[PDB]
RNA sequence: AGGGGAUCGAAGAUGAUCAGAUACCGUCGUAGUCUUAACCAUAAACUAUGCCGACUAGGGAUCGGGUGGUGUUUUUUUAAUGACCCACUCGGCACCUUACGAGAAAUCAAAGUCUUUGGGUUCUGGGGGGAGUAUGGUCGCAAGGCUGAAACUUAAAGGAAUUG
């Protein structure tokens, strides 16, 4: 039973199996499109530079309450232009 | 001041009976706990866990506290009691007396060649609690217990010295993690091995015996 | 909504996506 | 109602068990019997008490009670069921073919007959 | 389960049963030990002396206790005739 | 989950069977489904037994009947009371009281 | 071992042929076919008396070499086997339940009613089936007069015998009594039959 | 269909076994099957097996004495060589003293004891403890 | 496409209720409902339970077949026959009790013989939404079927049972 082969001769059904069932996963499909390249804001890299446009508050989520303060920057190595949250107490006053 | 109720009590109060490895042998009923307040002396008891309960009535919400704690002296023999009662401490209370009824024996054993007072268990064991898969797998000499910290707290009380612990389910529930190992270290006897197998001449009861200190009075 | 009726909508839908690319060329 | 409660029927009942020779039948010979041979706070409790003691005293002259039983009735009860009329020949044994052929195969006398 | 000197461990030997001879563990109070009367001559069965049988829960829950009892007994010499070993 | 083990009411081997109507809202309801009746009467009740026998020719002929076999969908079954909600234990009887 | 003073007796087997034991149900209940010894015709079933004769003496071998004889308890809830119980209960020490059987009386250490024995006797164990449960629960064997239909679970040592008559269940609960004292007892002189009768065991209408 | 005669036969006697029974009828036999109670035999994990002989495959009946805890098969029959006859005897196996892993090996059939005494390897069998 | 079109009846028309009522209720009625010749190819297409095989637990019914009975009723004198009864048997649709086991539980003699994991094999699932969507393909007269993502967003969604 157990529903999968178990023949001593079955290893390609196995193997293909695994191979199609891993793009069911989540993140080894990821990993093989290459959403961090194709797709995603950063080129994949962990940091990136931005040139910064506009400064947004922007009001937080319920049940919270708040403004948070980030900054609307553009990235220059893509052109992408993304939002900034930004860190602790009046760091918006000291980015322009 | 305690004073014994059942027959079982009045042997033990009597002191005809001075060994719990008889009261298991003969598997007989341990329905007072003082009889084991006499029996195991320096017997440890750790409370694992506090957890409240509600119940949902008509205008109020009736909380009670539900208290796992485990016990043992520290050398083969552990128990564990689960209460349910409107205070946390006369909840504590009640499961260490819960938990000293429900002791029971665990066989160590060896992971090889044997030498020097069992460390491990016997044989690899599994135990389930509603969906809480807890496996005991023996380990050498000087590996230590390797668990959660609560079944390691568990079989630290028990006095096993190393076993490797699989798991699977949800451990995340605490009551049915520690139910599960208590299974597992009951199966420990449960299992019966080429040790065993010899034959033995089935004794003779001590209720039997000593019938007589155990009518009424 | 019903998930019968969220069908059919989407039915229709696509039905009008069809008919405005086919006037499409 | 005048539906009484625990308190007076056990007493009555625990009063007739341990009483029933001296009790009476009259409401009042009860009453009085319950003022000098109980102690109760209250005369209108007794009297609840007393009262409901005549009727299962009637009801026990009637017959017997599902409840309570007394050193008479225990008694008789002890001679009734002591009663042993004559054993269960009118010759050979009743009825029997296959167990007849039971009490062959197993070899005893037995006389018996056909069926 | 004795160790390296040939000296006994494992505190105490469980008792097996006799219908099966399975272990009968500590906790199993379905576990049931019969002890029968040896009657010595013309009856009287003399007291202090136990044929000792030891029957395990799960013999008497699944109800063949009836059927190991009169096997083991006839095996024992305490019956005849009771006990057929081919059904 | 599974109200019911003979999933509501009783095929087990056909796969379809026809359906009939209901007699009070005529909806068509399986007939295995259907809380089914028989309604045996006379056509002249005792309310009027008496009267047609003092009043009749044929002395003491014989009364006929009226049987009828009424089929009944489960939401008119329930709202007639012809069957009722039953505790959870005691779904499981079949025996006519 | 037994020796051959202990056979079937013919005048006992008299005894159970005509209080007609040896008749059982038409259900069999495989577990109880050994004891089943032929069918009748006529959808009838008979019971080996000689099985039943030999298994209440191994019952009675059970029911003495207890220690303390009172601590043997002996339960009936059917009319049948009220007044069986109570003279056996008054002739060996077997304290009696009669009536209904107030559960958890082996557990429940503290009610008053609460027996410790070391064995039990029911007269019927699917009417019992409360009291073979707690002796299931706390430790305890048991010495039934079970009929063929009769759930064989959690039982020792079975006697069959009718479960459908006066005479049969009370006559069982009589030669029970007479060999359990005839062991050890004071019955000296097996060969030497008793002067109470049967009809002390039985139930009157009354 | 029958694919594993030696499984069915490994699978009836754990279930009798289990069941609490003191003999069991296994169909149909096999060589392999003989082998491996003798295996079992002569580590006492049963007792006595009478081959019933008709003419179409043969019939066994094994009577048993219980302290057989599980007898199981391997399927398929891998090819373990003399290092991973340690990883198969940890994988399946309670503890490291009691309890044989059943080899079938150009030696015949036989235990894991056997088969390093031997120092022989080839196709795992089955495993009874 | 062709025939037939009694009944019921999507659409539609109208009457009432309603705050409204494009609905429920009421009268009418088109396609349809039926058949022949061709298409589609999905349903809560359900036993929400893949197929083959092996063993484990009692019980009583019942359908089809088979064996046995110095059994019951039947012709006209009692054989044959038929049907019924009793015991068993093979294959079915199911059913009653237990929990031996399994399960998160509801519950299951199969959802058992699974941490003491391995009888053979096919298909499918990997948190919820977006989404059975877009697109590309292929089949179809068409409706549509099969195949089938992503960007993005979210800490839940859900199953079984308990107390309200
Ligand atoms: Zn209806």
């Amino acid at each position: 039973g157990k529903g999968k082969p178990r023949g001593l001769n079955s290893a390609r059904k196995l193997r293909v199996h695994r191979r199609n069932n891993r793009w069911a996963e989540n993140n080894y499909k990821k990993r093989l499109l290459g959403t961090a390249f194709k797709s995603s804001p950063f080129g994949g890299s962990s940091h990136a530079k931005g040139i910064v446009l506009e400064k947004l508050g922007i009001e937080s989520k319920q049940p919270n309450s708040a403004i948070r303060k980030c900054v609307r920057v553009q990235l220059i190595k893509n052109g992408k232009k993304v939002t900034a949250f930004v860190p602790n107490d009046g760091c918006l006053n000291f980015v322009d | 001041g305690w004073v014994p109720v059942t027959k079982l009590g009045r042997l033990v109060k009597a002191g005809k009976i001075t060994t719990i490895e008889e009261i298991f042998l003969h598997s007989l009923p341990v329905k007072e706990f003082q009889i084991i307040d006499t029996l195991l002396p320096g017997l440890q008891d750790e409370v694992m866990n506090i957890k409240p309960v509600q119940k949902q009535t008509r205008a109020g919400q009736r909380t009670r506290f539900k208290a796992v704690v485990v016990v043992g002296d520290s050398n083969g023999h552990v128990g564990l009691g689960i209460k349910t009662a409107k205070e946390v401490a006369g909840a504590i209370r009640a499961g260490i007396i819960i938990a000293k009824l429900s002791v029971i024996p665990i066989r160590r054993g060896y992971w090889g060649t044997n030498l020097g007072q069992p460390h491990s268990l016997a044989t690899k064991t599994t135990g389930k609690c509603g969906s809480v898969t807890v496996r005991l797998i023996p380990a050498p000499r000087g590996s230590g217990i390797v668990a959660s910290p609560a079944v390691k707290k568990l079989l630290q009380l028990a006095g096993v010295e190393d076993v490797y612990t699989q798991s699977n389910g949800k451990t995340r529930t605490l009551e049915n993690t520690l139910k599960a190992a208590f299974v597992a270290i009951g199966n420990t006897y449960g299992f019966l091995t080429p040790n065993l197998w010899a034959e033995q001449p089935l004794p003779v009861s001590p209720l039997d015996i000593y019938s007589d200190e155990a009518s009424a009075q | 909504m019903r998930a019968k009726w969220r069908k059919k909508r989407t039915r229709r839908l696509k039905r009008k996506r069809r008919k405005v690319r086919a006037r499409s060329k | 109602g005048r539906v009484r409660t625990k308190t007076v029927k056990r007493a009555s009942k625990a009063l007739i068990e341990r009483y029933y020779p001296k009790l009476t039948l009259d409401f009042q010979t009860n009453k009085r019997l319950c003022d000098e041979i109980a102690t109760i706070q209250s005369k209108r409790l007794r009297n609840k008490i007393a009262g409901y003691t005549t009727h299962l005293m009637k009801r026990i002259q009637k017959g017997p009670v599902r409840g309570i039983s007394f050193k008479l009735q225990e008694e008789e009860r002890e001679r009734k069921d002591q009663y042993v009329p004559e054993v269960s020949s009118n010759g050979v044994l009743n009825v029997d073919n296959q167990t007849s052929d039971l009490v062959k195969s197993l070899g005893l006398k037995l006389p018996l007959s056909v069926i | 389960m004795e160790n390296d000197k040939g000296q006994l461990v494992e505190l105490y030997v469980p008792r097996k049963c006799s219908a099966t001879n399975r272990i009968i563990k500590a906790d199993d109070h379905a576990s049931v030990q019969i002890n029968v009367a040896k009657v010595d001559e013309e009856g009287r069965a003399i007291p202090g002396e136990y044929v000792t049988y030891a029957l395990s829960g799960y013999v008497r829950s699944r109800g063949e206790s009836d059927d190991s009892l009169n096997r083991l007994a006839q095996n024992d010499g305490l019956l005849k005739n009771v006990w057929s070993y081919s059904r | 989950p599974k109200k019911r083990a003979s999933n509501g009411r009783n095929k087990k081997g056909r796969g379809h069977v026809k359906p009939v109507r209901c007699v009070n809202c005529s909806k068509s309801i399986p007939k295995d489904k259907a809380i089914k009746r028989m309604a045996i009467r006379n056509i002249v009740e005792a309310a009027a037994v008496r009267d047609l026998s003092e009043a009749s020719v044929y002395p003491e002929y014989a009364l006929p009947k009226t049987y009828n076999k009424l089929h009944y969908c489960v939401s008119c079954a329930i709202h007639a009371r012809i069957v009722r909600v039953r505790s959870r234990e005691d779904r499981k009887n079949r025996a006519p009281p | 071992s037994l020796p051959a003073t202990f056979d079937l007796t013919p005048e006992d087997a008299q005894l159970l042929l005509a209080a007609n034991t040896h008749l059982g149900a038409r259900n069999v209940q495989v577990h109880q076919e050994p004891y089943v010894f032929n069918a009748r015709p006529d959808g009838v079933h008979v019971i080996n008396v000689g099985k039943t004769w030999e298994k209440l003496v191994l019952a009675a071998r059970i029911i003495a070499a207890i220690p303390n004889p009172e601590d043997v308890v002996a339960i009936s809830s059917r009319t049948f086997g009220q007044r069986a119980v109570l003279k056996f209960a008054a002739h060996t020490g077997a304290t009696p339940i009669a009536g209904r059987f107030t559960p958890g009386s082996f557990t429940n250490y503290i009610t008053r009613s609460f027996k410790e024995p070391r064995l039990v006797i029911v007269t019927d164990p699917r009417s019992d089936a409360q009291a073979i449960k707690e002796a299931s629960y706390v430790n305890i064997p048991v010495i039934a007069l079970t009929d063929l239909d009769s759930p064989s679970e959690f039982v020792d040592v079975a006697i069959p015998c009718n479960n459908r008559g006066k005479h049969s269940i009370g006559l069982i609960w009589y030669l029970l009594a007479r060999e359990v004292l005839r062991l050890r007892g004071a019955l000296v002189d097996r060969t030497q039959p008793w002067s109470i009768m049967p009809d002390l065991y039985f139930y009157r209408d009354p | 269909t029958r694919s594993s005669v030696l499984a069915d036969a490994l699978n009836a006697i754990n279930n009798a076994e289990k069941t609490g029974k003191r003999q069991v009828l296994i169909r149909p036999s096999s060589k392999v099957i003989i082998k491996f109670l003798q295996v079992m035999q002569k580590h006492g994990y049963i007792g006595e097996f009478e081959y019933i002989d008709d003419h179409r495959s043969g019939k066994i009946v094994v009577q048993l004495n219980g302290r057989l805890n599980k007898c199981g098969v391997i399927s398929p029959r891998f090819n373990v060589k003399i290092g991973d006859i340690e990883k198969w005897t940890a994988n399946l196996l309670p503890a490291r003293q009691f309890g044989y892993v059943i080899l079938t090996t150009s030696a015949g059939i036989m235990d894991h004891e056997e088969a390093r005494r031997k120092h022989v390897s080839g196709k795992i069998l089955g495993f009874v403890y």
